[PDB]
């Protein structure tokens, strides 16, 4: 049995730190909603 | 049911365990499907019961349809807001790549969290939420990219 829990506003924060690259990626989405790469 | 992002818990393992997060907005509740698998929700004393969902999109809505319609505009970085199981709420900025598939590109972040943190908002500059964190791939490196996942208004 789940419950749910407040955590906080959605917010943007103006100072938040950056990071991650910017893949370009070949992908397939099958019917049981998972992504695989082509 | 104030508006804001909200942990998933279940209590069903050892102590309490965090299998996901997600959105309330104009009181309706938005998650991953795979996080409740269409389950009821407990908020509370009060029950939010599953009206829309779609495992192919991964998505689900409670209490009402999905009300998230914003997009990921394809040019300007947005802002991850995880929801880690145990850890506080923290904003990550990333510029978006792209899932390119046979139906269209898809915006996508290349930030890896626990599982736990599926259905934690990417945000645009307005605070707006662009879709949801936590149905993805790993890429060649090993690494994890997690699709910008928006449903339909
Ligand atoms: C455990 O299942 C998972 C986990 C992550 C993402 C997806 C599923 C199923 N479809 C998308
Ligand atoms: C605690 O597990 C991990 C593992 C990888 C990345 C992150 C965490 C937590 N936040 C970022």
């Amino acid at each position: 049995d789940m419950y749910i829990e407040r955590a906080g506003d959605i917010t943007w924060e103006k100072d938040a730190e950056v990071t991650g690259n910017s893949p370009r990626l070949d992908v397939a989405l099958d019917e049981s909603g998972d992504f695989s790469l082509v | 049911t104030t508006d804001g992002v909200y942990r998933v818990m279940t209590r069903r393992l050892l102590g309490s365990t965090q299998v996901g997060v997600g959105v309330m907005q104009e009181g309706v509740f938005h998650t991953m499907w795979h996080v409740t698998k269409g389950a009821a929700l407990r908020s509370g004393e009060g029950r939010l019961d599953p009206y829309w969902g779609d495992v192919k999109q991964d998505l689900v809505s409670y209490c009402g349809p999905w009300k998230l319609d914003a997009a990921w505009d394809g040019l300007s970085e947005v802002q991850l807001l995880a929801v880690p199981p145990g850890e506080r709420a923290k904003n990550i900025q990333t510029l978006p790549g792209i899932f390119k598939t046979k139906d269209g590109d898809i915006g996508a972040v290349a930030l890896d969290y626990p599982a736990g943190t599926s259905g934690s908002p990417i945000l645009d500059k307005s605070g707006r939420v662009i879709g949801l964190y936590g149905n993805g791939v790993v890429i060649k490196n090993g690494s994890y990219v997690s699709a910008i996942t928006q449903g339909k208004r």
